C-alpha cells in the first residue's frame, strides 16, 4: 500500500501571510495528489486535484505544486474563514490513502478574555444540584490559567475546563470553567469568585457574585 | 445542486450491526463511483471502499475486507453501507462521497454519520438555563447561555430562536464523564435586546429524540 | 519405401522454435509474471520448466526422431489401444484451429487498416464510435466516466470485433464477412507453406520466426526511449515473495510453461520425424526451450516499457492500465499507446505484422503434426497428393471457424480456449506421459536414447520421466478440475452453464480412446489378459 506522511501536524500563520503545507508519499506518485479542506464540524471539501489543478468553485488564493513524492499546497492570502484542517491524498494505486492532516491555526494579536460568572438556576435547584459557571470569551492564545475560589479558598475539585476550537471571524479562542456542586453545599456559601490569569495582563481577571438573590 | 444526504446518528450495542444510507441528487447517479470514508475522532480519513451503481461493482480495502458491506439502489439512487461485529473502534464518523473513474478524486461529500458503539443506555439531557444575575453591570452587551448535563451519546443540538440571530454565540465541546456527556452554550447579545424580546435556547437530543426548550429569565 | 527429411538442420530447428513462440509468449507471460510476485515469479517459472516442461519437451522430441511415425501410427508400435490418442489430438486440433486463426484475422484487419496516414483508433470521428468516445489532442481537464470509452476500445469493440451486435453466447449471429476474408487470406498463406510438405514449412519459417525478434527489438528500443517507462519495468520486476507462499502461483507457472512449450500434441513428434537418426535431441530441445522462455522474458520488457509509458501518461498504478488480461492488452492498450507516438503507422504495421508472423508458424506446425500423422496412419491410401489433404483440412478449419467469425466470437474464443481445449490437451498429454513411462517402459526408452545419442540419458531425466512429469501434469489437471476459473470478458460475465458446454466439447474430443480401447479389447480373441498383452506389447 501507500503511506502519505504529513510531518507537520500543526502550522501557525497570520492573516495575509503566505502559508504552505508539505505532503510526503511512500513511492513516486507523479501527478496524482489531491488536497482536501475540512472545516471543524463540516465534511471535507475538495480543493486541489492532480498536484496543481484546481476544482470548480474554488477561489484563486488556493494553489498546488509538486511532482514526485514531495508536494506543496500554497495559500497566499490567509482569510479568517480559511481556518480548517487540510488533508492530502494519493489517487493512483489501490487502495486510496490519506495523510495525517495539518490543522492550520491562525496567529493574531492578543485579546482580553471577557470573563462572566453565572449562578445555578432554580430549575437545577429543583432537581437537587448547583453548578457555578465561569465563561471566558474572546482571547488569544489558548494557553490561560483558571483559578476557582468558593469563599477565598482555592477550589480545585469539581472544576472542568473546556477549550473550543479557534474562531473563523476574528480568530479568538473561548473556554468554559465549570464548578459542579451539590445543593446542600451551595446553600452553605454565599459569594462565589472565579479568576483567570492570562498573558495580556499580569493581574488575573476576577469575577464574583452573591447567592443572596443576586 | 449536487447533494448527498446521509442518515442520522446511530447508537448501537457492541456485537450488533448498523446500516447507513446515502441519497444522491443533482447529477447522473449512474455516472460515478460511490465511496465510503471512515474518520475516527481526532484521526485522519480512511477509504473503506467504492461501488459501481451500474452493476454494484464493489471494491473494498484490505483493512475492511469482511468488515463493511456496500450495496446500491438505482430505483431511488441510494447507496448503503452495513457494519457487523461492532466495537469501540467503529465509533466514528462515516461519510459517503462521489468519485469519478479518473482522476480518482472526491468531489462531493455527505454531511456525515456519527456512529456510537456502546452498551450505555440512551440518557436524556438535563437542560438547565444560565441567566445573568440581577446585580451584574449591564454594559454595552450582555452574555447569556444554557447548560446541558448528562446525556448519551455525543448527539445534541442547541439552537437559539430558530437561528435568528446567532452572530455572537459560543458553543463549548461536550465533556464525557461517568458515561454521560456534559456541555454548555453562550451568546453575546447587546443590551438593547434583553430582556425585552424573547430569547429561548433549544436543546434537541436525536438519540433519545427529546427536544427541551428553555427561555432565559433574569 | 522411405519418407522425406529436413533440407537443413536449421529449418526444423527454427521451425520448432516457430512452433513454440507465439502470442502467449508476448502478452500472457508478462501479465501473469507481474501479478504473481513480479520478478520473483522467475523462480517457480524455471522450476516448473526444468522438472516439468523440459523433460516432456525432450521426451516428446525423442520418440518422434526415433520411431519416425505420426501421432497415430506411433502408438501402433507402442500401445495400440492408446492409438485413439492420435485421433483425439486430431479432433482437438479441429477445435484449436477454430479460434487460433481468428486472432490473426483481427491482427490482419488491423494491419490492412494501418496503411492510412491517420490511424482509425486515434480519432472519435468515425461511423462506429459513440457519444461516450473521448480521445486525446482534445480539450484538457477531461474526467473519465463509468460509461466513457476510448477510441481504441471503441475501434476494437464496435468495428473489427463488432461485439456490441451480440448479447452473448445466446445470440451471437450473424457472421462478419471482413474477418472471414481476412481468415481466408490467412488460410491461404498457411496453405502455400504446408502443401509442399516439410520443404516449404522449413523455408517459410525463415521469415515467420525471425521477424518477431526484430519487431520486438524495435519496439524495445522505442519503449525504452519512452518517458516514465521505468514504472512498468518496476511493477514488472518488483519482488513479492509472499506470493510464493500461495499454492496457486506454482500451478499458474506450471500451466504457463506447459502451454508455452506445447509438448504432448505430436507436433514435436512430426517435426522430429523428418530428421537424421544420429542427430542430437538434447542440445536441440534445450536451446529451443531456453529461447521460448528468454523470448518471453524480453517480451515482458517490450510490453511493460510501453505500458510504463502509458501509466506515466495517465496516472501510475500500472496494474490499472493492465487490468484487462487478454488481446485487449495488445489491440486496445498497446495500440492506443502506439497511436500517440511518432511514426505511429510504422510501429503499428510492424506490430500487427509481428502478431501475424507470430501466429503463422505455430499454425504451420499445429496443422503439420496432424497432417503428418494422418498421412502416416493411412499411407498411400493417402499421400497420393499432399495439397489435396492439406486443402481438405484448411477448408474444414475455415467452416469450423465460422462460429468464431460471428459478432459474439471472442466469447467463444475464451470459452473454447479455457473450458474446452486446455484440460483436454493436458489430459491427453497426461495419458501420453503415463503411457510412455509406465507401459512402454522408461528403461527401454533410455535404451533407445542410448541407441540414438550413443549414451543413456542421465538419472536426472529418468527420475523426471518416471514420476516428476506425470505428477506435474496431474497437479495442473487436478487443480483446474477442482476449481474451474470464473470467466469474464468485456464487462460480460459468463453464464453458469458455460462450464457445462466447454466440458461437453472437451469430453467429446477424447471419446475415441476409451471406445478404441474397447474396440481392440472387443476385437482381439482369446482371454482378456491375452488381448491386453497384445495391446501392451509392440508389434511383432
Ligand atoms: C456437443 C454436444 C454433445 C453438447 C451438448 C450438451 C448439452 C446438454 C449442453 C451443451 C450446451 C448447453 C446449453 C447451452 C445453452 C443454453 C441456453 C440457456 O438459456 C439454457 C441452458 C442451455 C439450454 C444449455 C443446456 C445444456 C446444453 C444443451
Ligand atoms: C489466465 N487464466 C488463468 C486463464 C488461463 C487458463 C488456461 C488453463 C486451462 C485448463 C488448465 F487445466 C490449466 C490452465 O487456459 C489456457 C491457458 C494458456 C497458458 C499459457 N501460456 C496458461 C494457462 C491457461
Ligand atoms: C503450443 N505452441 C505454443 C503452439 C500453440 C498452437 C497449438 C495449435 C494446435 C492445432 C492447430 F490447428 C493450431 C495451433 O499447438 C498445440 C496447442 C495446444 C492447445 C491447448 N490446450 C491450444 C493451441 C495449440
Ligand atoms: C455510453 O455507454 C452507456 C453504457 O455503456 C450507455 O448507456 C450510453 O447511452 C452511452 N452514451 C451515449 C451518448 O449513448
Ligand atoms: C472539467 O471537467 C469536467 C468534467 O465533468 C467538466 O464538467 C468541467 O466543465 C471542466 N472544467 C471546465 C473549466 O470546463
Ligand atoms: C479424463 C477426465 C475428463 C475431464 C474432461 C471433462 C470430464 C467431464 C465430466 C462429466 C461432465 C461432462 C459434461 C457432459
Ligand atoms: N436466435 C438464434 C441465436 C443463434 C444464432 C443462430 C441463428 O440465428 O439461428
Ligand atoms: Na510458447
Ligand atoms: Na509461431
Amino acid at each position: 500500500d501507500i503511506v502519505m506522511t504529513q510531518s507537520h501536524k500543526f502550522m501557525s500563520t497570520s492573516v495575509g501571510d503566505r502559508v504552505s503545507i508539505t505532503c510526503k508519499a511512500s513511492q513516486d506518485v507523479s501527478t496524482a495528489v489531491a488536497w482536501y479542506q475540512q472545516k471543524p464540524g463540516q465534511s471535507p471539501k475538495l480543493l486541489i486535484y492532480s498536484a496543481s489543478y484546481r476544482y470548480t468553485g474554488v477561489p484563486d488564493r488556493f494553489t498546488g505544486s509538486g511532482s514526485g513524492t514531495d508536494f506543496t499546497f500554497t495559500i497566499s492570502s490567509v482569510q479568517a474563514e480559511d481556518l480548517a484542517v487540510y488533508y492530502c491524498q494519493q489517487h493512483y494505486s489501490i487502495p486510496r490513502t490519506f495523510g495525517g492532516g495539518t490543522k492550520l491555526e491562525i496567529k493574531r494579536a492578543d485579546a482580553a478574555p471577557t470573563v462572566s460568572i453565572f449562578p445555578p438556576s432554580s430549575e437545577q435547584l429543583t432537581s437537587g444540584g448547583a453548578s457555578v459557571v465561569c465563561f471566558l470569551n474572546n482571547f488569544y492564545p489558548k494557553d490561560i490559567n483558571v483559578k476557582w475560589k468558593i469563599d477565598g479558598s482555592e477550589r480545585q475539585n469539581g472544576v472542568l475546563n473546556s477549550w473550543t476550537d479557534q474562531d473563523s471571524k476574528d480568530s479568538t479562542y473561548s473556554m468554559s470553567s465549570t464548578l459542579t456542586l451539590t445543593k446542600d453545599e451551595y446553600e452553605r456559601h454565599n459569594s462565589y469568585t472565579c479568576e483567570a490569569t492570562h498573558k495580556t495582563s499580569t493581574s488575573p481577571i476576577v469575577k464574583s457574585f452573591n447567592r443572596n438573590e443576586c | 445542486e449536487v447533494q448527498l444526504q446521509q442518515s442520522g446518528p446511530e447508537l448501537v450495542k457492541p456485537g450488533a450491526s448498523v446500516k447507513i444510507s446515502c441519497k444522491a441528487s443533482g447529477y447522473t447517479f449512474t455516472d460515478y463511483y460511490m465511496n465510503w470514508v471512515k474518520q475516527s475522532h481526532g484521526k485522519s480519513l480512511e477509504w473503506i471502499g467504492n461501488i459501481n451503481p451500474n452493476n454494484g461493482g464493489t471494491s473494498y480495502n484490505q483493512k475492511f475486507k469482511g468488515k463493511a458491506t456496500l450495496t446500491v439502489d438505482k430505483s431511488s439512487t441510494t447507496a448503503y453501507m452495513e457494519l457487523r461485529s461492532l466495537t469501540s473502534e467503529d465509533s466514528a464518523v462515516y461519510y459517503c462521497t462521489r468519485s469519478p473513474v479518473r482522476p480518482y478524486y472526491f468531489d462531493y461529500w455527505g454531511q456525515g454519520t456519527t456512529l456510537t458503539v456502546s452498551s450505555a443506555k440512551t440518557t436524556p439531557p438535563s437542560v438547565y438555563p444560565l441567566a445573568p444575575g440581577c446585580g451584574d453591570t449591564t454594559g454595552s452587551s450582555v452574555t447569556l447561555g444554557c447548560l446541558v448535563k448528562g446525556y448519551f451519546p455525543e448527539s445534541v443540538t442547541v439552537t437559539w430562536n430558530s437561528g435568528s440571530l446567532s452572530s455572537s454565540v459560543h458553543t463549548f465541546p461536550a465533556l464525557l464523564q461517568s458515561g454521560l456527556y456534559t456541555m454548555s452554550s453562550s451568546v453575546t447579545v447587546p443590551s438593547s435586546t434583553w430582556p425585552s424580546q424573547t430569547v429561548t435556547c433549544s436543546v434537541a437530543h436525536p438519540a433519545s429524540s427529546t427536544t427541551v426548550d428553555k427561555k432565559l429569565e433574569p | 519405401g522411405e519418407r522425406e527429411t529436413w533440407g537443413k538442420k536449421v529449418d526444423f530447428l527454427l521451425s520448432v522454435i516457430g512452433y513454440a513462440v507465439d502470442l502467449g509468449n508476448v502478452w500472457r507471460f508478462p501479465y501473469i509474471c507481474a501479478q504473481n510476485g513480479g520478478g520473483a515469479f522467475l523462480l517457480p517459472y524455471t522450476i516448473m520448466a526444468i522438472f516439468g516442461g523440459i523433460p516432456l519437451f525432450y521426451m516428446e522430441l525423442a520418440l518422434g526422431q526415433y520411431h519416425r511415425n505420426g501421432c497415430i501410427s506411433i502408438w501402433r508400435k507402442i500401445c495400440p489401444i492408446f492409438k485413439g490418442i492420435g485421433y483425439a489430438i486430431c479432433i482437438i486440433a479441429f477445435y484449436i484451429a477454430s479460434y487460433y486463426n481468428t486472432i490473426m484475422a483481427w491482427a490482419l484487419y488491423y494491419l490492412i487498416s494501418s496503411f492510412t496516414d491517420q490511424l482509425p483508433w486515434t480519432s472519435c470521428k468515425n461511423s462506429w464510435n459513440t457519444g461516450n468516445c473521448t480521445n486525446y489532442f482534445s480539450e484538457d481537464n477531461i474526467t473519465w466516466t463509468l460509461h466513457s470509452t476510448s477510441p481504441a476500445e471503441e475501434f476494437y469493440t464496435r468495428h473489427v470485433l463488432q461485439i456490441h451486435r451480440s448479447k452473448g453466447l445466446q445470440d451471437l449471429g450473424g457472421i462478419s464477412w471482413q474477418l472471414a476474408l481476412c481468415i481466408m487470406l490467412i488460410f491461404t498463406v498457411i496453405y502455400f507453406s504446408i502443401w509442399k510438405g516439410v520443404k516449404t514449412s522449413g523455408k517459410v519459417v525463415w521469415v515467420t520466426a525471425t521477424f518477431p525478434y526484430i519487431a520486438l527489438s524495435v519496439l524495445l528500443v522505442r519503449g525504452a526511449t519512452l518517458p516514465g517507462a521505468w514504472r512498468g519495468v518496476l511493477f514488472y520486476l518488483k519482488p513479492n515473495w509472499q506470493k510464493l507462499l500461495e499454492t496457486g502461483v506454482w500451478i499458474d507457472a506450471a500451466a504457463q510453461i506447459f502451454f508455452s512449450l506445447g509438448p504432448g500434441f505430436g507436433v514435436l513428434l512430426a517435426f522430429a520425424s523428418y530428421n537424421k537418426f544420429n542427430n542430437n535431441c538434447y542440445q536441440d530441445a534445450l536451446v529451443t526451450s531456453v529461447v521460448n522462455c528468454m523470448t518471453s522474458f524480453v517480451s515482458g520488457f517490450v510490453i511493460f516499457t510501453v505500458l510504463g509509458y502509458m501509466a506515466e501518461m495517465r496516472n501510475e498504478d500500472v496494474s490499472e492500465v493492465a487490468k484487462d488480461a487478454g488481446p485487449s492488452l495488445l489491440f486496445i492498450t498497446y495500440a492506443e499507446a502506439i497511436a500517440n507516438m511518432p511514426a505511429s503507422t510504422f510501429f503499428a504495421i510492424i506490430f500487427f505484422l509481428m502478431l501475424i508472423t507470430l501466429g503463422l508458424d505455430s499454425s504451420f506446425a499445429g496443422l503439420e503434426g496432424v497432417i503428418t500423422a494422418v498421412l502416416d496412419e493411412f499411407p498411400h491410401v493417402w499421400a497420393k497428393r499432399r495439397e489435396r489433404f492439406v486443402l481438405a483440412v484448411v477448408i474444414t478449419c475455415f467452416f469450423g471457424s465460422l462460429v468464431t467469425l460471428t459478432f459474439g466470437g471472442a466469447y467463444v474464443v475464451k470459452l473454447l480456449e479455457e473450458y474446452a481445449t486446455g484440460p483436454a490437451v493436458l489430459t491427453v498429454a497426461l495419458i501420453e506421459a503415463v503411457a510412455v513411462s509406465w507401459f512402454y517402459g522408461i528403461t527401454q526408452f533410455c535404451r533407445d536414447v542410448k541407441e540414438m545419442l550413443g549414451f543413456s540419458p542421465g538419472w536426472f531425466w529418468r527420475i523426471c520421466w518416471v514420476a516428476i512429469s506425470p505428477l506435474f501434469l496431474l497437479f495442473i489437471i487436478a487443480s483446474f478440475l477442482m476449481s474451474p476459473p470464473q470467466l469474464r470478458l468485456f464487462q460480460y460475465n459468463y453464464p453458469y452453464w458455460s462450464i457445462i458446454l466447454g466440458y461437453a466439447i472437451g469430453t467429446s474430443s477424447f471419446i475415441c480412446i476409451p471406445t478404441y480401447i474397447a474396440y481392440r479389447l472387443i476385437i482381439t480373441p482369446g482371454t482378456f489378459k491375452e488381448r491386453i498383452i497384445k495391446s501392451i506389447t509392440p508389434e511383432t
